[PDB]
């Protein structure tokens, strides 16, 4: 499989804390997904399941009209070494857990995926679920690995022309949905499809640390955004407070070329001291 | 306590058996039911008189009244020959009495 | 008492208050806190061992305090946060059915280790000899129980004995306090507590569509003026006291 | 330098200080 | 689903002493009673012990108290037996059966058994 990648306009702005702003233009630094950014192009036809390493957030989506993309993996050894933290997920019932696991040596779904048992730290079992001619449904899908908890933003849309699978142009936010407090080292991802064979295309992208120019509505919602480190306008816009910048010159930044190496010249004496005679002396004084 | 059962029970298959389990004032005491086959792992049926497990059809029923509890199986067949037991709790002295089951033979 | 059981709780609201409703003659003794200021300090998990220990035993279930039943089956080390409770049941344990239900080991080869469990299945051993599985001289079982009969006095009867553990490692906001209501007040400036927020302001509950999510409602000056109701969904409107300047 | 964003969304970058070579290209003082 | 997997058994001297384990797989070690019963051949059961959801004794038979120790271990999810001074009839195939209801606080006393295993031929001659 030679992956490819599509592009990422304006996607994946999430709610980054909970604070009703009305008509405002705040200024949020937290780990938001790049604009115009390239997002992996896994299509699952014949099928796909990488291993893909979950460094600091992903941003995981989904186009197609059945339901075959559901549940989601994570931890760094996945052989009941260390901890877990998938996210199983079907018709009406979430089977999140945190117990360990050796699954077989490869998920896939029935509790067909995992056959061992552990001590698990959490029963967040909740029954609440996460998830026309061709009113296909995006559903986007935030993980974070913050100190403590998870930050699992993620909603859903309709979108309607029928063109080859592409992420749509539209601006969308998404609201948190559950932020179970579990804390474990996390490095690897996995997405969990369910075989039934008795097809689709999820789209994986990586956050970055960003800085992002949230405009809020009259209701509460944000509405657009526009970067700060995508082109000069944006940073224009950045640093006026606007996103109508007027005629004239503006200061934005200033460029400053950074290093490329770490030079470490120590003298070329190479000898031992003489602590034992100091410290670890027969007799001492007065 | 001590439970008194038939030592074997035969009846042809075109009608129902009597599986009784009684005792001396067992009225009000749950009385559930096992199903063994030989050689193979015991199985539960209608146990409490008033309900039945997941997979077992509505052939099988049980009966309290006063000091007798009964095991009616229904349309009985060649595959349903095995040992029935009555299993009682007896709070009394803290136990599980068990008792002789009975060979059920088409 | 050296088969306890270790129940690992997780996030919820527990509320220290149920304990003392039980039966009377039960003992209240902490280590390190205190009933009156437990519901201040938050911890992350709370494990429960319970253990059938009876008679002028409980006495020396302490820290650093060496008896005859905390020797080779509950070591405690000088770290222990939490409160001990001992109350006594003499209505559903002590019966004629069984005297031999609850067990009770012996001295072993060496001392346990602390907040670890015991199970063995060989005979005690008393150094050198052929033991063989066999009950002769010195070598015996160690599991030496006593017998439960509703005859005794105040000091054999069973005490159904449960500590408490609070650990402080790298967790979130675990349990912490119970509850807490006071029936706020409205169109009054008022102190307030609204989740966390201590802050001094009017209570006017303004007509602003919060997001189902969405608890704060702070403005384009970086102070908040919103909040939504704990208990019962509304959105109320926190403006500062009245204040202003006088002048002669 | 920006016409401003009712116009057009071009915009040209002004560095200070540079020869155009520590970085259409136009050197100005 | 359910994988009760026994072990311990064969031929002992009567008068010596065994563990044996059973261990629980495919539910949760923690809300479910498990007891063990024996089965002599074409002789019936008979109960021998068992042990609630958490660490508890129920109660032994009239011929077993004192000879007989079960235990439970949450940490490694297994149910434990230790037998001692073992006679001729003791010989019987030892079974161990799991509960239905998940014992919850205020109730009546009423275990039954749901799930069987395969039991382990455990020889006294
Ligand atoms: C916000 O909600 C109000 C009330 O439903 C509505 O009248 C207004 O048009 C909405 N504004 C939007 C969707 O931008
Ligand atoms: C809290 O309880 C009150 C009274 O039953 C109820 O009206 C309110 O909706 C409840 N709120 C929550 C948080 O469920
Ligand atoms: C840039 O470099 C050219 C090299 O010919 C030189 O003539 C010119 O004066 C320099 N300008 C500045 C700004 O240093």
């Amino acid at each position: 499989l030679p992956p490819a990648y599509t592009n990422s306009f304006t996607r994946g702005v999430y709610y980054p804390d909970k604070v009703f702003r009305s008509s405002v233009l705040h200024s949020t630094q937290d780990l938001f997904l790049p604009f115009f950014s390239n997002v992996t192009w896994f299509h699952v036809i014949r099928f796909d399941n990488p291993v893909l390493p979950f460094n600091d957030g992903v941003y995981f989506a989904s186009i197609e009209k059945s339901n075959i993309i559901r549940g989601w993996i994570f931890g760094t050894t996945l052989d009941s070494k260390t901890q877990s933290l998938l996210i199983v997920n079907n018709a009406t019932n979430v089977v999140i857990k945190v117990c360990e696991f050796q699954f077989c040596n490869d998920p896939f779904l029935e509790f067909r995926v995992y056959s061992s048992a552990n001590n698990c730290t959490f029963e967040y079992v909740s029954q609440p679920f996460l998830m026309q001619g061709n009113f296909k449904n995006l559903r986007e899908f935030v993980f974070k690995n913050i100190d403590g908890y998870f930050k699992i933003y993620s909603k859903h849309t309709p979108i309607i022309v029928r063109e080859p699978e592409d992420l749509p142009q539209g601006f969308s936010a998404l609201e948190p949905l559950v932020d179970l407090p579990i804390g474990i080292n996390i490095t690897r991802f996995q997405t969990l499809l369910a075989l039934h064979r008795s097809a689709a295309a999820y789209y994986v992208g990586y956050l970055q640390p960003r800085t992002f120019l949230l405009k809020y509505n009259e209701n509460g919602t944000i509405t657009d955004a526009v970067d700060c480190a995508l082109d000069p306008l944006s940073e224009t816009k950045c640093t006026l407070k606007s996103f109508t910048v007027e005629k004239g010159i503006y200061q934005t930044s200033n460029f400053r070329v950074q290093p490329t190496e770490s030079i470490v010249r120590f003298p070329n004496i190479t000898n031992l001291c003489p602590f034992d005679e100091v410290f670890n002396a027969t007799r001492f004084a007065s | 306590y001590e439970l008194t059962q038939p030592p074997s029970v035969s009846v042809a298959p075109g009608q129902t058996a009597r599986i009784t389990c009684g005792g001396n004032n067992i009225g009000s005491k749950s009385v559930h039911w096992y199903q063994q086959k030989p050689g193979q792992a015991p199985v539960l049926v209608v146990y409490d008189d008033s309900d039945r497990p997941s997979g077992i059809p509505e052939r099988f029923s049980g009966s309290n009244s006063g000091n007798t509890a009964t095991l009616t199986i229904s349309r009985v067949e060649a595959g349903d020959e095995a040992d029935y037991y009555c299993q009682v709790w007896d709070s009394r002295s803290d136990r599980v009495v068990f008792g002789g089951g009975t060979k059920l033979t088409a | 008492v050296y088969a306890w059981n270790r129940k690992r709780i997780s996030n919820c609201v527990a509320d220290y208050s149920v304990l003392y409703n039980l039966a009377p003659f039960f003992t209240f003794k902490c280590y390190g806190v205190s009933p009156t200021k437990l519901n201040d300090l938050c911890f992350t998990n709370v494990y429960a061992d319970s253990f059938v220990i009876r008679g002028d035993e409980v006495r020396q279930i302490a820290p650093g305090q060496t008896g005859n039943i905390a020797d080779y089956n509950y070591k405690l080390p000088d770290d222990f946060t939490g409160c001990v409770i001992a109350w006594n049941s003499n209505k559903l344990d002590s019966k004629v059915s069984g005297n031999y239900n609850y067990l009770y080991r012996l001295f072993r080869k060496s001392n346990l280790k602390p907040f670890e469990r015991d199970i063995s299945t060989e005979i005690y051993q008393a150094g050198n000899k052929p033991c063989n599985g066999v009950a002769g001289f010195n070598c015996y079982f160690p599991l030496r129980s006593y017998s439960f009969r509703p005859t005794y006095g105040v000091g054999h009867q069973p005490y159904r004995v449960v500590v408490l553990s609070f650990e402080l490692l790298h967790a979130p906001a675990t349990v912490c306090g119970p509850k807490k209501s006071t029936n706020l007040v409205k169109n009054k400036c008022v102190n307030f507590n609204f989740n966390g927020l201590k802050g001094t302001g009017v209570l006017t509950e303004s007509n602003k569509k919060f997001l189902p999510f969405q608890q704060f409602g702070r403005d384009i000056a970086d102070t908040t003026d919103a909040v939504r109701d704990p208990q019962t969904l509304e959105i109320l409107d926190i403006t500062p006291c009245s204040f202003g300047g006088v002048s002669v | 330098i920006t016409p401003g964003t009712n116009t057009s969304n071009q915009v040209a970058v002004l560095y200070q200080g540079v020869n155009c070579t520590e970085v259409n290209v136009f050197q100005t003082r | 689903e359910v994988q009760l997997v026994e072990s311990g058994g064969g031929l002992v001297q009567p008068g010596r002493s065994l563990r044996l384990s059973c261990a629980a797989s495919g539910f949760t070690f923690d809300d479910y009673a498990i007891h063990w019963v024996r089965q002599a051949p074409g002789k019936g059961l008979e109960w021998v012990s068992g042990i609630t959801w958490n660490s508890g004794t129920i109660g032994y038979a009239d011929s077993v108290k004192g000879r007989f120790t079960i235990s439970r271990d949450n940490a490694k999810n297994s149910l434990y037996l230790q037998m001692n001074s073992l006679r001729a009839e003791d010989t019987a195939l030892y079974y161990c059966a799991k509960h239905h209801q998940i014992a919850v606080a205020g109730d009546a006393e009423d275990y039954y058994f749901d799930y069987w295993g395969q039991g382990t031929l455990v020889t006294v001659s």
